[PDB]
């Protein structure tokens, strides 16, 4: 009742020091179908639950290669997710055509937070109402990051994000000591992954057509397994 | 920079079995004034990188500022920046290289031929050339200017092919390289006695010798020169 005269645009504190247009846009990210991101000291992976919108059509696609040696997973607007994405494919182009150089998922993320960021200090624009997790290997080694539309970006060994991901999240803090250990064992990896999706699914189950799953390590290109691909998995 | 003004004359390198060395006098010219003897013409970056420029010592002075900010620029929010997430030679390379082809191509270069030598994380040597054309080339020797027409003459009978490099110790490049600079300063007008060399080792890390001088040269003969044909005395 009273936040209704705080909340009116991303540029108007609350008395408490609360902006609601941004914890507005953390509730979008609630309305995505649930992803999973884990990883062991060789590879990261990620798992995602696809939706359609009925039996005659497609199931939208949640992973996005952003290169080589990175990629990302998404839940929540899917515009949104386009813009972002496209912006870190830009930043490791930048980076290779100019120095050679992988982009460090680290920088990655920083490069991340401070474009959300500025959507959430002007008027104008809006934060972006979308969540990503973020896997890559560069340098220091794999790496797993998770996005929020406030533009703070943290680095973890596994988490979820979107509808019911509260379950695949506690399985993945109860399981932590066991998966980031499974080194030189990508297919176990994803199996600890689906297994962890699989806490968040309500009535409802895995297939060839809802089951998307992404990898990538040492000696090994971000790669996206979808259709058949998933089948051993299942 | 449309025509140049204070210039260094050559820079020299080569690879041996486990790093680079690179050699640079200390000579800032104008026109044949010879001006400014104190002049540091290679430009260390980190532990694993020297970068050595000829030409326009204005815009010399201009790539230094701009390798220390890349050096900077690095370290940001870069817990790693003294170690794996270091700058690498050909991170500097090819940074450099994007920017004097972008120069080059609004008509506005840089007027310097520039050499990068260093070692790649990875133990590999890294040695390779780019110009005020923004033109790139890695042979086991490089030297730009001047030196491009005498010392690699002389360096290429110590490492000829790939395979020389493996054969060749610091002592035999280091001696190759000195020779080459005692025969720039014979020959080239705007060469100075006192120079530089830097090693970047792959065990040893970066050895930065200042002020060498050009030593043991041979003069004797001259006594005996008179005349121009004909004249005895």
């Amino acid at each position: 009742m009273f936040r209704n005269n705080y909340d009116g645009d991303t540029v108007t504190f609350s008395p408490t020091g609360r902006l609601f247009q941004v914890e507005y846009a953390l509730e979008a990210i609630k309305q995505g179908s649930v992803t999973v991101g884990l990883r062991s000291n060789t590879h990261a992976v990620l798992v995602a639950l696809k939706r359609n919108a009925d039996e005659l059509s497609s199931y939208q696609k949640k992973i996005i290669k952003c290169d080589e040696h990175m990629g990302l997973s998404l839940a929540g607007l899917a515009p949104d997710a386009r813009v972002l994405s496209n912006y870190l494919r830009q930043q490791c182009n930048y980076s290779s055509l100019v120095f050679n150089r992988k982009l460090a998922v680290e920088r990655a993320g920083h490069l991340l937070c401070d474009k959300a960021q500025k959507n959430t200090q002007s008027y104008g624009g809006r934060p972006y109402g979308v969540g990503l997790l973020i896997i890559g290997y560069d340098k220091s080694g794999a790496h797993l990051l998770e996005f929020q539309p406030s533009g703070n970006v943290t680095e973890l060994y596994g988490t979820a994000i979107g509808a019911r991901s509260q379950g695949a999240k506690t399985y993945l803090e109860r399981t932590l000591d066991t998966f980031i250990k499974i080194d030189g064992n990508p297919d176990e990896l994803i199996k600890a992954g689906v297994e962890a999706i699989s806490q968040s699914l309500r009535d409802e189950s895995l297939t060839v057509d809802n089951l998307s799953i992404a990898i990538v390590g040492k000696d090994t290109p971000f790669t996206i397994y979808d259709g058949e691909a998933v089948a051993k998995y299942i | 920079t449309q025509q140049p003004i204070v210039t260094g004359t050559s820079v020299i390198s080569m690879k041996y079995d486990n790093g680079v060395i690179i050699a640079a006098d200390n000579l800032g010219s104008y026109g044949s004034l010879l001006r400014f003897n104190g002049v540091e013409r290679l430009i260390p970056v980190g532990d694993n990188t020297v970068v050595g420029i000829s030409g326009d010592i204005s815009d010399m002075q201009h790539i230094e500022r701009l390798l220390k900010d890349l050096v900077t620029e690095n370290a940001y929010d870069n817990p790693l920046a003294d170690a794996e997430e270091a700058l690498e030679p050909s991170y500097i390379f090819e940074y450099l290289a994007t920017v004097m082809y972008q120069r080059r191509s609004k008509m506005n270069p840089l007027w310097n031929a520039i050499i990068v030598a260093g070692v790649q994380s990875n133990g590999d040597q890294f040695l390779r050339y780019v110009n005020l054309l923004g033109v790139t080339y890695s042979s086991p020797t490089l030297a730009t200017g001047f030196g491009a027409h005498m010392a690699n003459p002389l360096l290429r009978k110590v490492v000829d092919r790939e395979s020389d490099i493996p054969k060749t110790t610091v002592q035999v490049a280091e001696e190759a390289i000195v020779n080459a600079m005692r025969v720039l300063y014979y020959r080239d007008a705007r060469s100075s006695r006192n120079f530089s060399l830097a090693i970047i080792d792959k065990n040893t890390g970066l050895t930065f010798k200042k002020n060498l001088q050009v030593e043991n040269m041979k003069w004797d003969f001259a006594k005996d020169i008179k005349g121009y044909g004909t004249q005895k005395i």
